[PDB]
């Protein structure tokens, strides 16, 4: 599961850490992308390297609806998206 | 990329391992040599390791330095884990410790300052590699040092840091008390691998882990008469049991003792 610690009108600290890997299948880096829910501009990403498993998403406006979803790419797979949704 | 055992020709062992046995390789395409170490599934199950290994390939395939023994790469089967390393052509630090009995202070001060360069370029990636120890150094062809074996690290954004570990003789104290660590872990180590180095055995050696521990946590050890002056400084500020007493690594670099008795590049 994908958690958010904490949170500010701009900014958003994410977690991974409750998202488990197959045994021998390691983490190359996640992608990290993030919008307004349903109402459009392009949604946002980044990636980060697999060894983080948090990071802040930073320069939101405040008051949003945001889907925050992260993809764990394996050096030897993709693993399902995990997402949540939050309101600054 | 991926990888397979296929895009190398193997070559003569190298050594053995714990839980396998690490080859000389090449990759066919460059012709590039390299060490391919093969871990077996059944062992590391066995052992319990199999985190730290999820640890060290994550961590370690993102570390690119002089000093740091690179992982190009890994890949697996049904029976084996492989990772794809730098051939360090000169062995461990630890058979040169053992051959030599003791370094001399020019060796001495320009393996510290490689150790240093290297934690410094893990510690900006708030990197901690917490299990720095004679064993987990490696030497090329020039005979520069190679840090690796990264099971025991940690991205620090990314624990709580809370849990010891590492390696008796040369865990901080602040593991020993129970408390949150953080990069000075390593500063610590350094100082007890600088002793090591000069001396020929760590300072805090004792017949069990208790004493050792009580010992490092008191940091009650000496020094031999022949330590100059300059080493016993370095060393007694690396050793301080508060670690926000221990210097960065900058300073480290420009200690004096260092500055006088370090190799020119
Ligand atoms: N990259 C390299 N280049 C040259 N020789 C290497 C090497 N990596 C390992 N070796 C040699 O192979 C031996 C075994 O290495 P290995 O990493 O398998 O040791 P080990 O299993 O005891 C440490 P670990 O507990 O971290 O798995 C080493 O002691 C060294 O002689
Ligand atoms: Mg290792």
């Amino acid at each position: 599961k994908l958690e958010v610690v904490a949170a500010t009108p701009t900014s958003l600290l994410i977690s991974w850490d409750a998202q488990t890997y197959q045994m021998y299948d390691y983490v190359s880096y996640y992608r990290i992308t993030y919008g307004e829910t349903g109402g459009n501009s392009p949604v946002q990403e980044f990636t980060v390297p697999g060894y983080y498993s948090t990071a802040t998403i930073s320069g939101l406006k405040p008051g949003v609806d945001y889907t925050i979803t992260v993809y764990a790419e394996g050096y030897y797979s993709s693993y399902s998206p995990i997402s949540i949704n939050y309101r600054t | 990329r991926q990888w397979a055992l296929e895009d190398f020709e193997i070559g003569r062992p190298l050594g053995k391992g714990k839980f396998g046995n690490v080859y000389l390789a090449r990759e066919k395409q460059s012709k590039f040599i390299l060490a391919l170490k093969v871990l077996f599934k059944a062992q590391l199950e066995k052992a319990g390791v199999e985190h730290q290994l999820r640890r060290e390939v994550e961590i370690q395939s993102h570390l690119r330095h002089p000093n740091i023994l690179r992982l190009y790469g890994y890949f697996h089967d049904a029976t084996r884990v492989y990772l794809i390393l730098e051939y360090a052509p000169l062995g461990t630090v630890y058979r040169e410790l053992q051959k030599l009995s003791k370094f001399d202070e020019q060796r001495t001060a320009t393996y510290i300052t490689e150790l240093a360069n290297a934690l410094s370029y893990c510690h900006s990636k708030r990197v901690i590699h917490r299990d720095i120890k004679p064993e987990n150094l490696l030497l090329g062809s020039a005979g520069e040092l190679k840090i690796a074996d990264f099971g025991w690290s940690v991205h620090a954004p990314s624990s709580r840091r809370t849990t010891l570990c590492g390696t008796l003789d040369y865990l901080p104290p602040e593991m020993i008390e129970g408390r949150m660590h953080d990069e000075k872990v390593d500063l610590w180590s350094l100082g007890v691998l600088c002793y090591e180095f000069l001396v020929g055995k760590p300072p805090f050696e004792a017949n069990t882990y208790q004493e050792t521990y009580k010992r490092i946590s008191r940091v009650e050890f000496t020094f031999p008469d022949f330590v100059t002056e300059g080493a016993r400084d370095l060393i007694s500020r690396l050793l301080k049991h508060n670690p926000s007493q221990r210097p960065m690594l900058r300073e480290v670099l420009e200690h004096p003792w260092i500055t006088a008795n370090s190799s020119k590049p």
